[PDB]
């Protein structure tokens, strides 16, 4: 019981803790390629045009 | 690159208005568009010959 209820109870928690991490870090890396290669891209781009 | 709305000519434009007047018939938009292709076809079209 302390195994299913507790303990992998909680293993599964920190799996869906783990897989909300990874979402956070794919969003992350998306919001850097909608910068950097993006919104800083078109900034350079507006300003070598300007 | 950006390009800017002016940039594209003006007859296309005025086609995507004319039709959003076609999608909105109702009689101020009709008439503003009425004004405007009659301000089209006397300015413009007199700046063109």
């Amino acid at each position: 019981r302390i195994i299913s209820s507790e303990v992998q109870e909680s293993n599964r928690t920190e799996t869906e803790l783990v897989g909300l991490k990874q979402n956070l870090i794919n969003n992350k890396l998306k919001l850097m390629n909608v910068l950097e290669t993006g919104i800083m891209y078109k900034l350079e781009i507006l300003q070598e045009q300007l | 690159k950006t390009i800017f709305v002016e940039d594209f000519p003006t007859d296309l434009i005025l086609k995507v208005m004319a039709e959003v007047t076609d999608l909105w018939p109702l009689t101020e938009f009709k008439q503003d568009y009425d004004q405007l292709y009659h301000n089209y076809e006397q300015l413009s079209s007199k700046l063109r010959f």
